[PDB]
């Protein structure tokens, strides 16, 4: 019933600085022959309180898709982090792999990131405003969050 | 079955009730709805006990919750 | 008003279940907002199977067709 399934995603290059670029595998199937657009997006959460300062990294809008197996590395700059807020820099926040056609999300791949400081001082007596240049990227990557959705193809 | 029916059907009537007035229900619905949102809210710990497990802290926070939720689109 | 569909003694056991050793304070409203919620948008997509279909008593099935309307969350590929 749904044209497109997403058969693996695979977290590259990490772990790593915050500053290195977010590079994922992706491998999809198309049953069909697609009319209309698919587009993928990379969005982090800057904010666990807010959905207000998700940042949107980038987007692949591909069209049309012919039918069978595709694979393809997304990778999208990292945040912005003049609008992440100190409290939810260091610590743990998510990043999303997010795939929508004719404009309806039908799945959302999500993983857990922990940033944090590498130096031991900087982990005993953190800087008061965070140095994102210090911190690493932990993508959780052994515990995907796959979440699908049902949408009109 | 963890959550309790009777207090879990009560905030379900108020709930329907917010919706329409006129609204009745099953036991099997009620019991339906009671395993999901059982099931639903352990996977929401299951999350934050990942989260905590890779912060120095230890005790969950609603942080923790809201992180669950936006992985899985809520 | 302030009516509550699950107990604070439900709410540790659940985290237990989880794998949670300790829980805040802030946890027990958290949670109890979430789950709200989630009642919210399951029963919601549940009466338009109901009241669309031109019935009074919500079977069981209107919840599990709602509940697969939701979107399932899976582990892994």
């Amino acid at each position: 019933m749904a044209k497109v399934q997403v058969n693996n995603v695979v977290v590259l290059d990490n772990p790593s600085p915050f500053y290195n670029p977010f590079q994922f595998e992706i491998t999809f199937e198309c049953i069909e022959d697609l009319s209309e657009d698919l587009e993928w997006k990379i969005i982090y959460v800057g904010s666990a309180e807010s959905e207000e300062y998700d940042q949107v990294l980038d987007s692949v809008l591909v069209g049309p898709v012919p039918a069978g197996r595709h694979m393809f590395v997304f990778q999208a700059d990292a945040p912005n982090p003049g609008l992440i807020p100190d409290a939810d820099a260091v610590g743990v926040t998510v990043v999303l792999i997010t795939c929508t056609y004719r404009g309806q999300e039908f799945i959302r791949v999500g993983y857990y990131v922990n940033n944090e400081y590498t130096e031991t001082e900087l982990r005993e007596n953190p800087p008061v405003k965070p140095d994102f240049s210090k911190l690493q990227r932990n993508i959780l990557a052994s515990n995907p969050r796959v979440t699908r959705f049902h949408i009109n193809w | 079955l963890l959550i309790r029916k009777l207090p879990f059907q009560r905030l379900m009537r108020e709930i329907a009730q917010d919706f329409k007035t006129d609204l009745r229900f099953q036991s099997s619905a009620v019991m339906a709805l009671q395993e999901a949102c059982e099931s639903y809210l352990v996977g929401l710990f299951e999350d934050t006990n990942l989260c905590v497990i890779h912060a120095k802290r230890v005790t969950i926070m609603p942080k923790d919750i809201q992180l669950a939720r936006r992985i899985r689109g809520e | 008003d302030n009516i509550q569909g699950i107990t604070k003694p439900a709410i540790r056991r659940l985290a237990r279940r989880g794998g949670v050793k300790r829980i805040s304070g802030l946890i027990y409203e958290e949670t109890r907002g979430v789950l709200k919620v989630f009642l919210e948008n399951v029963i919601r997509d549940a009466v338009t199977y109901t009241e669309h279909a031109k019935r009074k008593t919500v079977t069981a099935m209107d919840v599990v067709y709602a509940l697969k309307r939701q979107g399932r969350t899976l582990y892994g590929f």
